[PDB]
């Protein structure tokens, strides 16, 4: 925002890279320096958070409940946009479509803020509106919820009204992709144990094979594949 | 008989579902990993 | 803990109550006609209880290794309509025996008191060795669940026997509802896994409720679970009702008890609450837990099994099949005391010693027991024991035959 | 402490996300706005460190004696507590 | 505090491919680094050459400054006319990059050996991942 | 055999301290290594 | 700054059981990343043999109620962890 | 088979440690652990 102009005064310059203001005593009040001292934090605060992460990048709470209309609720929880966490303390529940993917993501909702609208930031040290009471104004940005946004700070998928995809911490997936990989690189499509094609008739439907098969544990794609069950599948007589 | 062609799904043998039936017959060609098989041949020619 | 937690407030089901088996496993030989596995499972009869079904559910058939039985009803229990099948009490509690079928492979099998209206599941378990071959025969099983429960991450930092939680309610349901405890370990969701590591069945009945979290609500398994150190398992604390509320803790709040005072981030950071609308959807909380406490088996150094003997056992030949983990730190020694048929009248197990038994291998009496007093003695730790089923056990015997020719087929 | 008491005043609202002061030209001056401009700033900073820390967690230095009476001497290092990484102050032994 | 808890002076972090040359300029294509306490967008264009022989180490080092409204009108107040009493209020602290050969002073963002980037640091997790796994699949059974 | 269970000791067999003495036997149901002495099970029909 | 001992609820850096630190855990990575394939390479290949470790023996002359076991060196991931035992194995167990 | 040698001979192997304590006395060698026979070389 242009905060530069007053009453906002705000010179802050984060490609100069300003870092501190340097005051002098017995001062007539050009609060620029204010405006400047506290944005000029911000931006190195900015840059390494953002090395960390994405907007709408999930913390903590943060569960769902989608309901049966498809109002997705979100769990209220810690949610990370552009150079900082915040708090989704909205539950604010958004319609998905349940067809198809669903790019669930937020805003971070601008409003400036004058003691003039909020009388709770005029002066309570002495009466009230007493002046003093419009020493500054604020920006306020709570977060709000939308969805097929792509360019909102985009926290979920939805697939088909799945959820798309449910490993919530994922560093480790990461490692598993490369391991369950590695258990197929040398190789990986293998019976490390049981399977193997016996035979039994169906005769509850008397039309197929009730494949009688016993357990068996396994990797494929070096994925490990285990199916330890009694079995008896269906496929149809000769 | 078993040479087959899906990367997804293995190549353990047949269940080879009879005439007016259902049963399973596979003295055929045959493929695995390391050949297990082949090494299970070597053990075989030892029974014989 | 600083507030409840109603532990489905999404209040939605999904209908497991919980069977258990009596005997759960077998060790046995058959002449049924390698140095195989033991080939079919000799046909047997299991009794049971299964808890939490629907109030007086009805038509619970029962299918073993998934092929179908038929129940006999215990007394409080009537059969379905259908039978072969059970009714239920007013808590979906159901007990009684059924027949474990013919061409039951070896190995454990899925156990399956169920129909529609509600499922259950559990295994029974079936494995050893035979001296003469015949067909080696195995099938096995598989078994796990799902709801919209609660859930808690919790860790044990040393291998320690749990016995029991202990919990605390704001509220509870009704009587025939309940919360299952069950525990498992975890997934790379960082969420709980599916595995049935231990389960228990919790009714408004078995459920304390305080106004400052102090209701010391006892979560005690059947057998107990190790917690082995260095791990997170986790609590799911199944249920269908949301008005079981319990206690939770949670970031920088005020605690119930005392409320001018507030809690840390996670009340027990080593752990992680999550609460679900299907058992996935799991809320990560790196703001809570429980209040809880845990307990485990105190066990002392050592133990004696002194069984009642086997009489009139006119055996020339024996085996130990019986079984159990002992656990590093843990012994299980095995013994008798054989009074013969080879011997005197005023012999005596107080005249015999424990002589000891190998287990999974053969053994003689070289002539024909009649009774044999049993002991196992366990040797032990502070924490954990040895762990023996009562139905993994056999001191098995054999009387051998005085005629029985090795006739050659004909020969061409 | 609690600087929404008087003078001080803080009537930051994190729950909002109050995001940034403006602060008005040549100024008698509330101030209480003051410490609710730092207020603002840590909350953020709050977040960035809460949602990924535990308070104890150990960043440096923190290898130890245990004075063998037990008194523990902890060697001196960095530490986390509620929001923010930072030099532990002491051993403290005890 | 929190910015050393995570990374170490010099780590590279965007852009920086570099416009290395035979004139061994290595023109430090402009992209984010870690530098004291801070991450910081480098956009400056300073071309630093090297020999071409043994160990080179390209490094930025930043430089401070107090500057003043004497010499920024920037700084001449809006809640007045400019060139006027009240204006000349606070200077700035400031703290601006510049590329270096050798230094040890200098954050270290390349090193060179007989013009090699023998280095190439390409990521901080599947590398350093890497370096257990094929070596795990080297050690107790492994290496054939 | 006192057939031990503990989850980290493997099964090599028996140390049969001789008796009035100290040494080793080993003849025994006792199984080691995921059955790979199977290549010795060969190698010995193989040698008679 | 200051510290405290069995609050639980401090800001609790470490826990001594019995005066023992309880742990060493002292890296964020290389022991997760080990809590991933030794605990792998157990779930693959558990308390197991590579080699070596067999069952032969050596007398106690030093304290003769005892053998003092010569037993092989030998390797495997035993317990799915990285195991080579290199020994001058002579260990003391009772006579019979 | 094709095959390493059954017994390391019995070799004569002089040796030197250091910094053990000034002075220290006993001092046994002990080859796998086994006690052997130095011979102290004076001084």
């Amino acid at each position: 925002i242009n905060f530069k102009g007053s009453p906002y005064l705000d010179r802050f310059d984060p490609s100069k890279d300003r870092t501190k203001v340097l005051f002098n005593p017995d001062r007539p009040l050009q609060q620029a320096e204010l405006n400047e001292m506290q944005s000029i934090d911000q931006y190195y605060l900015k840059n390494l958070g953002d090395a960390i992460f994405k907007d709408g990048d999930k913390q903590s709470g943060l569960g769902f409940t989608l309901s049966e209309d498809n109002v997705l609720t979100v769990n209220p929880g810690y949610v990370y946009i552009n150079g900082k966490i915040r708090y989704y303390d909205n539950d604010d529940s958004v319609k998905i479509t349940g067809v198809g993917k669903e790019t669930i993501g937020i805003k971070l909702t601008e409003r400036i803020v004058t003691p003039d609208e909020d009388a709770s930031l005029l002066d309570q040290t002495s009466g009230v509106p007493s002046y003093f009471s419009k020493g500054a104004d604020r920006l306020e940005e709570k977060m709000s919820l939308t969805v097929n946004d792509p360019t909102s700070a985009t926290i979920y998928t939805f697939m088909d009204g799945d959820l798309y995809i449910q490993s919530t911490n994922a560093e480790m997936d990461k490692i598993n992709k490369v391991l369950a990989e590695r258990t197929y690189d040398e190789s990986g499509s293998y019976k490390v144990n049981g399977f193997e094609l016996f035979s039994e008739g169906n005769a509850e439907d008397d039309d197929h094979v009730s494949v009688v098969v016993d357990a068996g544990k396994a990797y494929v794609k070096g994925f490990k594949v285990d199916k330890p069950v009694s079995t008896r599948i269906s496929v149809p007589k000769s | 008989p078993p040479l087959n062609t899906d990367p997804e799904n293995l190549q353990l043998g047949t269940v080879t579902v009879l005439p007016d039936s259902d049963e399973a017959v596979c003295i055929s060609f045959a493929i695995t990993r390391l050949s297990m098989e082949d090494l299970q041949k070597v053990k075989t020619r030892v029974d014989n | 803990a600083s507030e409840t937690l109603n532990v489905n407030p999404y209040n939605i089901p999904n209908k497991q109550g919980v069977l258990k088996l009596t005997p759960s496993e077998d060790n046995w030989i058959d002449t049924e006609n390698l140095e195989e596995m033991i080939e079919f499972i000799r046909i047997r009869d299991v009794s049971f209880e299964v808890k939490g079904l629907n109030p007086n559910d009805n038509n619970l058939y029962l299918l073993f290794d998934g092929v179908r039985c038929a129940i006999t009803p215990a007394t409080g229990y009537r059969k379905g309509s259908e039978d072969g099948t059970i009714m239920t009490d007013a808590k979906g509690t159901a007990k009684g025996k059924f027949t474990i079928p013919a061409g039951i492979r070896c190995g454990n099998r899925e156990v399956t008191l169920k129909n529609a209206n509600s499922t259950s599941a559990t295994t029974y378990t079936a494995q050893g060795r035979k001296k003469t071959a015949q067909d080696i025969i195995i099938r096995t099983r598989v078994t796990v669940n799902l709801v919209d429960p609660l859930a808690q991450s919790f860790q044990y930092d040393e291998n320690r026997t749990i016995s029991s939680l202990g919990l605390y309610f704001a509220s509870k349901g009704d009587k025939q509802s309940n919360v299952v405890i069950q525990i498992r370990g975890m997934g790379d969701q960082g969420y709980p896994n599916k595995t049935i590591y231990a389960e228990t069945v919790m009714n408004a009945d078995d459920i304390k409720v305080s106004n400052n979290a102090s209701a010391e609500t006892r979560v005690y398994f059947d057998d107990p679970m190790m917690a082995e150190g260095g791990k997170e398992y986790a609590i799911v604390i199944i249920t269908e009702n949301s008005d079981y509320t319990m206690w939770v803790g949670t970031r920088t709040k005020p605690k119930i008890d005392k409320p001018n005072e507030v809690i840390s981030g996670n009340p027990y950071l080593q752990g992680v609450l999550f609460s679900s609308s299907n058992a996935s959807t799991w809320t990560p909380h790196q703001n809570s837990d429980l209040k809880f406490g845990i307990y485990t088996s105190k066990f002392n150094e050592t133990a004696t099994i002194e069984f009642e003997p086997i009489k009139d056992v006119s055996a020339d030949r024996i085996v130990l099949m019986s079984t159990y983990l002992t656990p590093e730190r843990t012994g299980c020694t095995w013994e008798m005391k054989l009074i013969l048929d080879d011997m005197a009248s005023s012999t005596t197990f107080d005249q015999l010693k424990w002589e000891p038994i190998g287990n999974y291998q053969d053994l003689d009496v070289l002539g024909l027991a009649r009774q044999v007093k049993l002991r196992a003695t366990f040797e032990s730790n502070r924490y954990i024991s040895p762990l023996m089923s009562s139905s993994d056990l056999t001191f098995t015997t054999f009387l051998t035959e005085l005629t029985g020719s090795y006739v050659g087929r004909a020969i061409d």
